[PDB]
């Protein structure tokens, strides 16, 4: 994806719930710095749902693509209240921006 | 299906492109199409809904339509690129594209709305709903439009996206934490949060006590207070697929009020 479009999409779709800076604060959602290729439910200080805590998924770019299209379908019981990114180009752009967060 | 006199495929892509450059335009386009239809009165048979009559005075200056010049000027550029589409059809299609673009349902688009020639066909003021009022006023307005309670609650669910502006309504902020996303989160927010008085806004509005970043109008919280509306709030908070289908049907009925012999447009 395009990192520039990915950052702007993240500002417009993720900023009310997630921070992207190194050591950024936990809010509605956890800090997502370094999340690409991490196991799910392990950001320090965040209290996850029962579904996300006990989940076995690893946030690789291909898994993030399915999740971001429909979070509640991919992980039933999740507390992430996100409508999803229906177009592949926008998902790819958002995923490319998450890959730059070390 | 029937092919319109405008290139609908290229038009649908140009609306998505315009929305990608400024995501806050999505909800604004939905509000524009809703207020162009909300002038209707099914008992008096007037108001000129779905005719783009809001382009003229006096309807453009009504208090309820403050701020709607932004989505109107954004779409004037597309009217120049596609002159065969009427302004009335363009506003409805732009709302349907924004709903689908933000993750909502795909509403089948019917074309053929005729534009208003001037402001002499406009309805009076006082037709648009007031955010400071509750269920008696909300039911009166939606009964005047020809909607039942199920459809009323599904339609107010569009507050899942967008925000209030002090300069347009005197209220402030978004209803959900995904203001540029379209799903049933208005209803889960309405039930799951503790809505407390916001002492920082002069016009009375509630805020979520968890973060204080969200808001609800008196007209939003009246859906919990009324026994009939509360049951539909509960239904949609529990089933997003049902919300998407019921919103699609009601929004299509809204944008086809006062229309005649429209044509089914092709998909995608
Ligand atoms: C609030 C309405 C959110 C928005 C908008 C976005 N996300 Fe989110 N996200 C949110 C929560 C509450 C949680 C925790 C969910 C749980 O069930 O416990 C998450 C989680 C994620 C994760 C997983 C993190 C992990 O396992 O440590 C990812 C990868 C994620 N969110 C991504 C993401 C993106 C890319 C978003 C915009 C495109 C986005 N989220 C928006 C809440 C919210
Ligand atoms: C009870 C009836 C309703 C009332 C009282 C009401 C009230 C309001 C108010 C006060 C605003 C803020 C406007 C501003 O400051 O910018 C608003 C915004 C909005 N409303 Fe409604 N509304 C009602 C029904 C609806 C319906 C039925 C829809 C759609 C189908 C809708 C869609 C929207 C959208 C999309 C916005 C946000 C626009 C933006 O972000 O720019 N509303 N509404
Ligand atoms: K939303
Ligand atoms: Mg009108």
């Amino acid at each position: 994806g395009d990192v520039e479009r990915g950052e702007k999409l993240f500002k417009g779709r993720a900023a009310q719930c997630h921070t992207a800076t190194k050591g950024g604060s936990n809010g509605v959602g956890p800090n997502l710095f370094g999340i690409v290729n991490r196991p799910s439910g392990k950001v320090e200080g965040f209290t996850y749902s029962k579904a996300n805590a006990e989940s076995g998924v690893i946030w690789t770019p291909e898994v993030l693509d399915v999740y971001l299209e429909n979070p509640k379908k991919f992980m039933p019981g999740t507390k992430m209240s996100f409508a999803g990114i229906k177009k592949p180009q926008e998902r790819a752009d958002v995923i490319a921006y998450l890959e730059t967060l070390k | 299906s029937e092919e319109p006199p405008f290139d609908i495929r290229a038009l649908r892509a140009d609306i998505e492109d315009m929305i990608s450059e400024k995501l806050e335009l999505g909800p604004s386009l939905i509000r524009l199409a809703w207020h162009e239809a909300a002038s209707y009165d099914c008992f008096k048979k007037d108001g000129s809904p779905n005719s783009a009559s809001m382009r003229f005075k006096p309807e453009c200056l009504y208090a309820g339509n403050k701020g709607l010049d932004i989505p109107r000027k954004a779409l004037e550029t597309l009217k120049k690129k596609y002159p065969q589409i009427s302004y009335a059809d363009l506003w409805v299609l732009a709302a349907y594209v924004a709903i689908e673009y933000m993750g909502g349902p795909t509403i089948p688009f019917c074309w053929g709305r005729v534009d208003a020639k001037d402001g002499s066909v406009c309805g009076p003021d006082g037709r648009l709903p007031d955010g400071s009022k509750t269920q008696s006023h909300v039911r009166e307005v939606f009964r005047r439009l020809g909607f039942n309670d199920q459809e009323t609650v599904a339609l107010i669910g569009a507050h899942t996206c967008g925000e209030c502006h002090i300069e347009f309504s005197g209220y402030h902020g978004p209803w959900t934490h995904d203001k540029n996303g379209f799903d049933n989160s208005f209803f889960t927010q309405l039930l799951d949060e503790d809505w407390v008085l916001n002492p920082k806004v002069e016009q009375m509005q509630l805020m979520d006590r968890a973060t204080t970043k969200l808001m609800m109008l008196p007209s939003d919280v009246c859906l919990l207070l009324d026994p009939s509306y509360r049951k539909y709030v509960e239904l949609y908070a529990k089933d997003n697929d049902r919300f998407n289908k019921d919103f699609a049907n009601a929004f299509k009925k809204l944008t086809e009020l006062g229309t005649r012999n429209l044509h089914k447009a092709p998909a995608s």
